[PDB]
RNA sequence: GAAAUUGUUGAAAGGGAAGGGCAUUUGAUCAGACA
RNA sequence: GGAAUACUGCCAGCUGGGACUGAGGACUGCGACGUAAGUCAAGGAUGCUGGCAUAAUGGUUAUAUGCCGCCCGUCUUGAAACACGGACCAAGGAGUCUAACGUCUAUGCGAGUGUUUGGGUGUAAAACCCAUACGCGUAAUGAAAGUGAACGUAGGUUGGGGCCUCGCAAGAGGUGCACAAUCGACCGAUCCUGAUGUCUUCGGAUGGAUUUGAGUAAGAGCAUAGCUGUUGGGACCCGAAAG
RNA sequence: AAAUAUGUAAGAAGUCCUUGUUACUUAAUUGAACGUGGACAUUUGAAUGAAGAGCUUUUAGUGGGCCAUUUUUGGUAAGC
């Protein structure tokens, strides 16, 4: 009789999609990606800053 | 007959209500409303009166008093959304106030108990007020908007 | 007569399995998506390290909004706008990109705005404005059994299964996407950018492929 | 009756449902069957091919009566025997005694041969017969006796 | 607005009760729309519609057309249903037994059937014996044997019979009906 | 195409299924890594107005 | 004993027509529902 | 070398102010929180408090004020038109009835149908009853003389609802009315063919043909009634100059 | 020799095997047409859509048109 927005009614959010509970519990929406440091070839940098 | 009469009548059975889902949960008050805080009364009989806040009652109202001997306002209920909570604050650790609830204002002039309750509270408070100079005078004088005052700007 | 709780038991328990299945499935896709996204990120970087260039695959899925009202429209575009189910302004549908639809898009550019939608805007499109076609009618999604009922034949028994089919352009995208009733957006909240809609995006207008800038818009209309 | 009629419904609309432009006027195409060969020829050839001009012989003072001659096919035939009597003759199909049917007395003038009669013998009295009728009749061991 | 792609507020175009005003007809319909809603048997669904049919879409099935249908291979014991009147036909000389279930039987038909020791059943008696229409053989009559349809599609080279009152030589057999008078058809 | 569709089918069926023999439109192309090695980018700009005539 | 149209009485409004629509002030006037 | 920050994007991160709405009316669903009992914001508002209990709210009306609003009817591509009729008001004031019809529909009976020219009868223009004919239908085709509808289970083929059989089901087969397509057979016309025979010119079997018919091929009509349509009638109403 | 327009095709009324009918046709049971019997199901044969599709009867009004972008004829031109 009345459509309820999962995006802003936590109950039906958890009704569709049970993963919402664990997503939120594991923050997950702010995941810290692996810190790696590959550096680009000077080819790349040269031609980026070329004329 | 003047008019035929229908083939169908309504039942006159009232239905029952659907079982509603509306829990009465408690009113958390805005942070500026701690007891001891001085309120400006925005409306009502004692509008623009400056007044000490004492207790949050169970009907959400606020218990205030003048004190009565200062500015003539008695122990009273006031509605939180008609009230500017100032930033100036008396301690209220010496004011009992337990006694005071909704039933205490059951309509049903003035009861001697009220007149005495008023005195016991007000004395604790006055004792306190006197600690900070000019507060009493403050408390005893109506607030108003002076030309140029811009509420959405002033700090209270 | 039993049943009371007896066949209430046969079912609530049965319902519980089904959620578990969804719980592990939606947990799956989360992995699916992250490591997909990350792999591309690492692709780019790996190729730069190597003095090369990682050119992403072209997008296989777009999202079209009809942007033009209903009158004064040539017949060829018209038909197409119907076949893509855009028959009123600000309504939108998903389209799988191949040569044979790509041309269709080409044909209606003056009248639409379209682009590559993100996971985020497909999710919020589906969660809020997403309705099924069920012996016609157009039924809100809002419970997962509505989907399993009609889309379950194809795998697909949750609102997130739906989203997952769309975004990855699954083997059963036709059924999954046709099931979706044309989304009905409001006009953009922020406004349109632009003072005139009916030039191409590129010329300061609103229509055409505007690529990843389609999410900014759709969100303001969803 | 008038109350069910569409002029009741047109009351209050100007043109009585016959157009503002092209009115309802007296006789636009002419009267009657006017123009059959001119402005009404498309309707005539198509819908009435054959209409204009002549064929065959005139016959002055033709008297339909002369040619009176209703057909009855074998198709019925057994109908001209009353039911009761009929069943009685079907069973006991035989020379020596077979039913006499005066088809003139039933007011037909020719027996034609539409389709199958059981093998029972009939004696059939008629003014005329198709070759087939008379053939099919003998094939059941009946005959045709010519009357008038 | 909506670029419509289909005419709005369209009526499905199917009779949905009969136009007839007969109590009894309405009751038979009461019977069968119940059976059609609660028996998933296609027969009940077909019969319900046939009851709405106007007189024309209900040509009379004959007793001889009935007798033939029973000479169908493996069909001689079936009960023929006819949603309409059933007429007699002197042209058949031998009639089977069986059980015809119908709206009306003419005097001659009901006799012929009963004379060979058959049964004439009304559709509602038919229902009580065959609620799923078991073992029934539905027949319909010739719709396009009507005189009217002769004249449908009248035009050049269609061969369809003039709407004509008097007929004979010199009633529409000349110019445009033969090579020697203008042209032909 | 039929003659061939009959082939790929028999060739499949009596092996261990997996067919796919409807036609499909041009798919968009996939990812790819273009190398620079042998082929650094040359940089063009636009050219001025001229008249040759 | 209608209407056009008229006299009187009462009330109103009126800076080169009048009448109308949405809305509310103001005056006048009134139904219902309370128990 | 190591940070920051901007920019863009994400979060099923938290959170404040404001507005409109509160359809529904026992329960039934999907859920959420809880060790649990319970609880809940989970298939649509309840709780608490006050004021009035009447012109207070509301309706009607006149006026005032803001914005807006050209005279309707008509013919026209286009009218508020410097196009026409209309000063005002009442009362009359225009698609009818009839003969014969098409399509559709309802009803009666059905290879038939139609009592009402007439007769009988009557509580008298009614109602009730009826013999003989007639009409239309049940046969067509030829200008005519004239001839006249089964090779066959009243045909083969393809689709076909429904039904029948098998199968738990999906499906598979059997039969298949209406209807549609297609190829054939039958009757008349036309044109070939011309047996047995003959009051030697009659007779016309039989088998055929890019021909042809408003035909056969297990009948569908007859009658009353209605809306719409058709023709003739003063013919929707008013109108000539004329004869 | 374009662009725009435009014909057909994308299967069950389909493809393959076996070998019947005739007065047509072949030097020829050769062919042509129509068949009987057998082999293979929905990735059965591109996309997108499909408030379904097909069919039948009868009848109104209408048969002065005007405008805009583009193509365009006559005219110096025109609110032609
Ligand atoms: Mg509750
Ligand atoms: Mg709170
Ligand atoms: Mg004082
Ligand atoms: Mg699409
Ligand atoms: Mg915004
Ligand atoms: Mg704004
Ligand atoms: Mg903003
Ligand atoms: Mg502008
Ligand atoms: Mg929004
Ligand atoms: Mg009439
Ligand atoms: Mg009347
Ligand atoms: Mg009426
Ligand atoms: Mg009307
Ligand atoms: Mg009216
Ligand atoms: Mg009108
Ligand atoms: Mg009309
Ligand atoms: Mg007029
Ligand atoms: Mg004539
Ligand atoms: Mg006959
Ligand atoms: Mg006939
Ligand atoms: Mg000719
Ligand atoms: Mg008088
Ligand atoms: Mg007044
Ligand atoms: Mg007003
Ligand atoms: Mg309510
Ligand atoms: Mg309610
Ligand atoms: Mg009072
Ligand atoms: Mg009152
Ligand atoms: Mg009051
Ligand atoms: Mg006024
Ligand atoms: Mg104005
Ligand atoms: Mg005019
Ligand atoms: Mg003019
Ligand atoms: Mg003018
Ligand atoms: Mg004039
Ligand atoms: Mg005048
Ligand atoms: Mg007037
Ligand atoms: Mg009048
Ligand atoms: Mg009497
Ligand atoms: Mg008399
Ligand atoms: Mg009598
Ligand atoms: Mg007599
Ligand atoms: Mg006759
Ligand atoms: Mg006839
Ligand atoms: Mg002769
Ligand atoms: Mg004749
Ligand atoms: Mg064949
Ligand atoms: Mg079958
Ligand atoms: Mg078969
Ligand atoms: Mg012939
Ligand atoms: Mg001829
Ligand atoms: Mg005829
Ligand atoms: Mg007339
Ligand atoms: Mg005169
Ligand atoms: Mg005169
Ligand atoms: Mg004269
Ligand atoms: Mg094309
Ligand atoms: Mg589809
Ligand atoms: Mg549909
Ligand atoms: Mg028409
Ligand atoms: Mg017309
Ligand atoms: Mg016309
Ligand atoms: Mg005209």
């Amino acid at each position: 009789v009345l459509k309820k927005n999962p995006l802003k009614n936590k109950q039906v959010l958890l009704r569709l999609n049970p993963y919402a509970k664990v997503f939120a519990a594991e923050k997950l929406g702010s995941k810290k990606a692996e810190k790696t440091g590959t550096k680009p070839a000077a080819v790349f940098t040269e031609t980026l800053k070329h004329d | 007959s003047a008019q035929k009469a229908p083939k169908w009548y309504p039942s006159e059975d009232v239905a029952a209500l659907k079982k509603t889902r509306k829990a009465a949960r408690p009113q958390k008050l805005r942070a500026s409303l701690v007891p001891g805080t001085v309120l400006i009364l925005l409306a009502g009989r004692f509008r623009g009166k400056r007044v000490v806040y004492l207790k949050h009652l169970e009907d959400n109202t606020l218990l205030i008093s003048g004190p009565f001997k200062v500015n003539g306002v008695p122990l009273r209920r006031v509605n939180a959304r008609y009230v500017i909570a100032t930033s100036t604050k008396v301690s209220v650790e010496g004011v009992n106030v337990e006694k005071f609830n909704v039933e205490y204002f059951a309509k049903e002039e003035i009861k001697a108990e009220r007149v005495e309750d008023q005195k016991v509270v007000d004395k604790a408070l006055i004792a306190e007020i006197k600690k900070t100079p000019l507060l009493k005078q403050y408390l005893s004088a109506s607030f108003s908007l002076k030309n140029g005052d811009k509420p959405h700007m002033l700090k209270f | 007569a039993e049943q009371v709780a007896a066949e209430r038991a046969a079912r609530k328990a049965a319902n519980k399995e089904k959620r578990a299945i969804i719980l592990e499935r939606n947990a799956a896709y989360q992995k699916e998506y992250e490591t997909a996204e990350r792999n591309i990120i690492q692709a780019k970087r790996d190729a730069k390290a190597a003095g090369s260039y990682y050119v992403e695959a072209q997008h296989k899925l777009v999202f079209v909004v009809r942007i033009k009202g209903i009158n004064k429209i040539p017949p060829k575009p018209r038909k197409v706008l119907q076949l893509l189910r855009l028959t009123r302004i600000n309504s939108g549908t998903f389209v799988k990109v191949t040569k044979a639809t790509l041309e269709l898009l080409k044909l209606i550019e003056p009248y639409v705005a379209y682009g590559y939608p993100s996971y985020s805007t497909i999710r919020q499109l589906v969660y809020k404005r997403g309705f099924g076609k069920i012996n016609k009618q157009r039924v809100p999604l809002s419970d997962n059994a509505i989907i399993e009922a009609n889309l379950g034949k194809y795998g697909i028994l949750s609102i997130d299964d739906l989203i997952h089919e769309i975004i990855t352009v699954g083997p059963h995208f036709k059924q999954a996407n046709n099931f979706l009733w044309p989304f009905k957006l409001s006009n953009p909240s922020g406004g349109w950018g632009v003072p005139r809609k009916f030039k191409h995006f590129i010329q300061g207008g609103s229509f055409g492929n505007r690529e990843e800038f389609i999410n900014k818009l759709v969100k303001s209309m969803n | 009756p008038s109350r069910f009629t569409k002029t009741r419904k047109h009351r209050g609309h100007v043109s009585a449902g016959k157009g503002r432009i092209g009115k309802h006027r007296k006789h636009p195409g002419g009267r009657g069957m006017a123009g059959g060969q001119h402005h009404h020829r498309i309707n005539m050839d198509k819908y009435h091919p054959g209409y204009f001009g002549k064929v065959g012989m005139r016959y002055f003072h033709k008297q339909q009566a002369h040619f009176w001659k209703p057909v009855l096919n074998l198709d019925k035939l057994w109908t001209l025997i009353p039911e009761d009597k009929r069943d009685q003759y079907l069973k006991s199909a035989s020379k020596e005694t077979a039913p006499v049917i005066d088809t003139l007395a039933a007011g037909y003038g020719k027996i034609l041969g539409k389709g199958r009669i059981p093998n029972v013998p009939v004696i059939v009295k008629a003014r005329f017969v198709s070759k087939l009728a008379e053939e099919k009749i003998r094939a059941a061991g009946g005959v045709v006796e010519l009357i008038a | 607005g909506i670029d419509h792609t289909s005419k709005q507020h369209k009526r499905s175009g199917h009779r949905t009760a009969p136009k007839s005003d007969n109590v009894y007809l309405k009751l038979l319909v009461k019977l069968y729309t119940f059976l059609a809603r609660r028996t998933d048997a296609p027969f009940n669904k077909v019969v319900l519609k046939a009851l709405f049919l106007s007189k024309i879409n209900r040509p009379p099935v004959s007793v001889s057309r009935i007798a033939r249908a029973l000479k169908q291979e493996g069909a001689a014991n079936k009960t023929v249903v006819v949603v309409g009147t059933v007429t007699d036909d002197a042209r058949i000389f031998e009639f089977p037994k069986t059980t015809v279930a119908a709206l009306r039987f003419t005097a001659g038909a009901r006799a012929k059937i009963v004379k060979a020791g058959g049964e004439c059943i009304t559709l509602d008696q038919l229902a009580v014996r065959a609620p799923k229409g078991q073992n029934t053989l539905i027949l319909r009559g010739p719709r396009n044997s009507r005189e009217a349809v002769r004249h449908f599609g009248m035009g050049p080279h269609k061969g369809k019979a003039p709407r004509i009152l008097s007929t004979g030589r010199k009633f529409e057999r000349a110019r445009g009906r033969r090579r020697s008078k203008g042209f032909k058809v | 195409r039929v003659k061939a569709n009959a082939a790929k089918r028999a060739e499949a069926k009596a092996q261990g299924v997996a067919v796919q023999l409807k036609r499909q439109p041009a798919q968009p192309r996939e990812s790819r890594i273009v190398s620079t090695e042998g082929n650094v980018p040359q940089t063009l700009a636009p050219v001025p107005y001229e008249t040759f005539i």
